[PDB]
């Protein structure tokens, strides 16, 4: 329940910060 | 265990801002991608 | 219980060995240290309203005692409680006739180390009808606008014109923090100024005193007794960072 | 005729109302914050209305689920005789019933009903204590606002000090911006109702006003600290900070607000010997406000101590209504200063003499006393040369070329990278 | 917005009768008072020769 | 009624020690009310914790774990909170005690992951005051009845004696175990650690009163332990209930891979 809700969170926003890393080196390739 | 909750709504918000981020870059990305591919 | 009553007799006492003219000092200290102690177990600050008046009264002897002992660090710790005991929230306490009396003696405190944001706070504290009213502290008040304008003669002057034998204490020291003061604002606005004048100005009667402050300061005598690069640096680093800023995406 | 336009603006309000808190309800959708503000900015505009039918409807309408925590308002709540739910039992958002609490309570602010107005703000902020969500963040903040207005006119303003300390400390450790704002200023009113201005420099410095604020909120703590900083002698920074609340206070409304700001910031800039621009004095809403402090300004130009004290006579009781009675005393001891400000702008070289035949200092030595102490401020700059007795100034050297414009202008993109740096990510694309 | 209540909305009188109600920005310079040019020059000056 | 703080404070500079006592009483009556005044004069109540002579030493470690609460020097008022001994009541709900026990949480499931990543021999030792505040929070979680929270935190402090505690003393044993195989297979990236935690689950599930031989084996699988599936095989072999013995296998080769299977054929031949 709440540890289990807790947990999701903290992977989501781990992912979040993965996909956000990736679009700025994306980001950068894209106006090279 | 209102710790829990505590912590679950500080990752909470931290979530939806970062979310909230992450679609602003997605949008920039994609109008740069649409620019390089036209 | 009786512990008031106790206490009550013993301050008495106290009292009447101060309103004598020599009052022991160790004698009056002790006491009153012992006072505040049984004050402790007697609700010191938070009621009954002579036990608030009762609490008045002792540390009003306290501090006119600190005073009178010629220490100034106790005088502070004195004063502050009574402050806590003064005038916000009482309401029920009658008006004390020591109450503005020891009013100016702390605005005069305040005056004295250089204070003189505390001193107008405290002004602020107080009510207003009172600053131009009663001369206890119309003094210090006074005091600190002429130092303000600049008129230390004016100050000099009115040294002699307390409200009460019980200003001289600090008295002494503001006409020192006066001179002081006057030599610092002097150094941050002379170019070179000559002993004799500095001796004339400063209030330093005795050359001997004036040539020893003259020692205590680094601010010296002198030989004839008359007292860029292009840093490349930091600002290549501002440079840099704003081309990060231009960079590294949002 | 009069009932029917009061019958049609009801409903209106009333429509206001269910728009509010349907906003409401889909700021909780999406879990984002936001999108309440909305319905709080038009909260002013609410409560100009705040009819007794519209409140009792609104009332009736959101509140299908009824609970003692309305049956406390409705006491008070008088209903029409002769003369609506949006449908079904679902239990009520915290956000909402606050909201609805919040318009009772301003409507009971706005009657002079100030007892049973205690009452009901009590019950109001007795719940929210409890949430933790952020939705009910931006909320909180009107509601201890409008709690600490309803203590006001209660005159018992410093009874709620513990209150907004604990709710200020609960919004510090939740990381809130808006609630912390208004609880910082809120705190800052109530130690300067009663003149503890230690405590609130105090406060001060301990606290950090966070950066995200709203623009009121900003412009208060600006007026509040800068009240401070010109109590506590810090007349240079004091104005700055005034001005600043200036630029930042609403330009069509707030006209006590503009006034007293524009009273102490004539009163702060006289003392650091300045002289305030006679345009501020000479706009209608703030004209005749002013106008005590204008005849004063004069006095401290020409230096005519019959008129300051004329003036003061005259005007002690305005001066004290707004509490600059004790800063205009020590502007009346710094009109001297003031004057030899004005004569170091205007000469270069002068003797000490005729500092003192324009002064009318009645010495030589005064005036360089005087003078003395006022270099040693940043008052004035020069070097006195008592020797001779000149007042010589300080050469004014090219400012170009002097690294002095590179420094500004680094504050100025710093300032302007920021900006943009805010607004790109401040776009907040949808998902649909 | 904000009306700012807590300040209270310093109400100017009655809007009672202003000065001049005039569109005339001015200085601080306006109100002093002056004698004239010509007394002035010829009192400096006749203590000279003229 | 008492004006400002300076009177307190003032008392904090005198000499007997029964003076400051009731000084720090009062700041502990009046410190959510106003604590700015007592933040500049922090350095008398940390000299007056570290006299030693002090009698009332816990109550200055409290105020000025207080205080820095206030600061939000959360590392320092920990340090405060936990100098303060029992004086800091774990039970009270204030705000303070609460945002400290979380705090407290949170430094002691940094250090456990921080030792558990580490060798034996590098464990940095943590403070004994953490571990029993953390013990007591455990136990009040337990007395509360939220056993899902407690299993929690206790995978978040890598403690296991707590794990296993709660899974045993909750009312529900298979829903907990349940619960908490879920949460090691679906939610824990630390490999020996979700190994150290399926091993007390498979101790556990054998030690019910009738094994979920069927959760015993899955959890085997994962830990790659073709000898303890094998010797359960064996046992259930022994014990004729046939159609757990069948079930399992057919799991093991639907589940396990082809060494797995191997090795527990070996085990099993010999």
């Amino acid at each position: 329940d709440l540890y289990s809700r807790y947990k999701k969170l903290q992977q989501e926003l781990e992912f979040l910060e993965v996909q956000e890393e990736y679009i700025k080196d994306e980001q950068k390739n894209l106006k090279k | 265990r209102q710790y829990y909750l505590s912590k679950i709504e500080e990752l909470q918000l931290i979530v939806n801002d970062k979310s909230q981020n992450l679609r602003r870059l997605q949008a920039q990305r994609n109008e740069l991608n649409a620019k390089v591919r036209l | 219980g009786a512990v008031l009553q106790a206490a009550t007799g013993m301050y008495e006492q106290l009292k009447g060995e101060w309103n004598r003219k020599s009052p022991n000092l160790s004698k009056c200290g002790e006491e009153l240290g012992r006072l505040k102690l049984v004050l402790l177990e007697l609700n010191f600050l938070p009621l009954t309203k002579q036990q608030l008046i009762l609490a008045r009264d002792i540390l009003e002897i306290g501090a006119q005692w600190s005073i009178l002992r010629k220490d100034i660090p106790s005088f502070e710790r004195y004063m502050a409680q009574l402050k806590c005991y003064y005038f916000d929230y009482k309401e029920q306490l009658p008006e004390s006739a020591y109450m503005h009396q020891l009013l100016g003696l702390n605005l005069l405190f305040l005056l004295s180390q250089n204070r003189v944001a505390e001193f107008h706070t405290e002004l602020e504290r107080l009510p207003a009808k009172d600053i131009q009213t009663n001369v206890y502290i119309k003094h210090p008040v006074s005091l600190e606008q002429y130092l303000m304008e600049g008129s230390y003669n004016k100050v000099f002057l009115a040294k002699g014109n307390i409200p009460a034998e019980s200003y001289t204490f600090f008295i002494d020291i503001l006409l020192d923090t006066i001179r002081d003061e006057i030599a610092g604002c002097i150094e941050k606005a002379y170019e070179k100024i000559l002993f004799t004048e500095a001796t004339r100005i400063l209030f330093f009667n005795t050359p001997k005193k004036m040539t020893d402050y003259a020692k205590k300061r680094g601010w010296v005598l002198g030989p004839n007794n008359y007292y860029t690069t292009i840093p490349s640096t930091e600002l290549a680093k501002q440079v840099i960072e704003y081309a990060r800023q231009l960079e590294m995406i949002v | 005729a009069a009932e029917h336009s009061q019958r049609e603006l009801d409903t209106v309000t009333l429509e206001d109302i269910k728009e509010h808190v349907k906003q409401l309800e889909k700021a909780v959708s999406g879990k984002e914050p936001r999108f309440v503000l909305r319905a709080l900015r038009m909260l002013p505009s609410t409560s100009r209305r705040l009819n007794h039918y519209v409140l009792y409807k609104a009332v009736q309408g959101f509140f299908t689920s009824n609970n003692a925590t309305r049956d406390f308002l409705l006491p008070f709540l008088e209903e029409p005789m002769d003369t609506f739910r949006p449908a079904a039992s679902t239990p009520l958002l915290p956000e909402v019933e606050a909201y609805l609490q919040l318009l009772v309570v301003i409507f009971m602010m706005n009657s002079k009903r100030y007892k049973e107005a205690q009452k009901i703000s009590d019950d109001l902020m007795q719940k929210i204590s409890t949430q933790n969500r952020r939705a009910l963040d931006l909320v909180a903040a009107k509601c201890y606002y409008y709690h600490a207005r309803v203590y006001e006119f209660l005159d018992k303003l410093d009874v709620v000090r513990s209150f907004l300390h604990a709710r200020l400390r609960t919004a510090t450790l939740r990381h809130d911006a808006d609630g912390q704002a208004t609880l910082l200023n809120l705190l800052l009113r109530n130690y300067l109702h009663y003149s503890l201005y230690d405590q609130a420099e105090k406060l001060v410095s301990k606290s950090v006003f966070p950066e995200q604020a709203n623009n009121n909120e900003w412009a208060r703590y600006l007026y509040y600290t800068g009240r401070i900083k010109a109590i506590q002698l810090e007349y240079s920074e004091a104005r700055r900070t005034m001005t600043n609340a200036l630029r930042k206070a609403p330009q069509h409304t707030a006209v006590g607000f503009k006034q007293t700001v524009h009273k102490l910031l004539i009163v702060v800039e006289l003392l650091l010997g300045e002289i305030p621009d006679r345009l501020q004095f000479r706009q209608p809403s703030l004209k005749r406000s002013l106008m005590p402090y204008f005849l004063l300004t004069q006095a401290v130009r020409t230096g005519n101590l019959a008129k300051f004290n004329q003036v003061l006579d005259q005007f002690g009781e305005k001066f004290q209504a707004d509490g600059t009675y004790t800063l205009i005393i020590r502007l009346r001891h710094n009109v001297i200063k003031t004057g030899v400000r004005m004569i170091s702008l205007s000469y270069s070289r002068i003797s000490l003499a005729d500092i003192a035949q324009k002064l009318q200092l009645d010495s030589p030595e005064d005036a360089e006393f005087i003078v003395a102490k006022a270099i040693r401020d940043g008052v004035i700059e020069a070097s006195i040369n008592h020797e001779k007795g000149y007042v010589q100034s300080k050469e004014m050297i090219d400012i170009y070329s002097t690294r002095e414009p590179q420094l500004a202008f680094h504050q100025r993109i710093s300032f302007c990278l920021d900006i943009h740096n805010m607004s790109v990510k401040a776009m907040r694309f949808p998902p649909k | 917005d904000d009306e700012f209540e807590e300040f209270p909305a310093e109400d100017w009188a009655g809007l009672d009768e202003d000065e001049d109600a005039h569109v005339w920005e001015d200085n601080w310079d306006d109100d002093n008072v002056e004698d004239d040019f010509s007394n002035q020059l010829r009192a400096e000056l006749e203590k000279h020769g003229y | 009624m008492i004006t400002s703080a300076a009177g307190i404070i003032s008392l904090l500079d005198e000499d007997e020690p029964q003076l400051k006592e009731f000084a720090l009483h009062k700041l502990n009556a009046v410190v959510n009310d106003f604590w700015a005044e007592i933040s500049e004069s922090v350095d008398k109540i940390e000299v007056l914790y570290e006299d030693e002579g002090f009698r009332s030493r816990q109550f200055a470690a409290l105020v000025a774990s207080k205080v820095f609460y206030h600061l939000g020097a959360f590392e320092e008022s920990l340090n405060y909170a936990l100098g303060a001994g029992d004086l800091f009541n774990v039970n009270d709900n204030s705000e303070y005690v609460e945002t400290i026990i979380a705090k407290c949480i949170d430094h002691y499931t940094k250090q456990c992951v921080e030792n558990a990543d580490l060798p034996e021999g590098e464990k940095k030792p943590i403070d004994q005051r953490l571990e029993g505040i953390v013990n007591k929070m455990f136990q009040r979680c337990l007395d509360d009845h939220k056993y899902k929270q407690a299993i929690g935190i206790a995978l978040e402090t890598r403690r296991l004696d707590v794990f296993e505690k709660t899974i045993l003393e909750s009312n529900d044993v298979p829903g907990m175990l349940a619960y908490s195989l879920k949460l090691c297979m679906s939610l824990m990236q630390n490999k020996q650690f979700r190994n150290k935690v399926l091993r007390v689950l498979v101790k556990i599930y054998m030690n019910l009163e009738k094994p979920d031989f069927i959760n015993v084996c899955q959890c085997l699988i994962f830990l790659d332990d073709p000898q303890a599936v094998s010797d359960i095989l064996e046992k259930l072999v022994k014990e004729d209930n046939l159609l757990m013995a069948y079930q399992i296998c057919f799991d093991l080769y639907e589940s396990a891979s082809q060494q797995f299977l191997s090795s527990v054929i070996q085990n099993l031949r010999t």
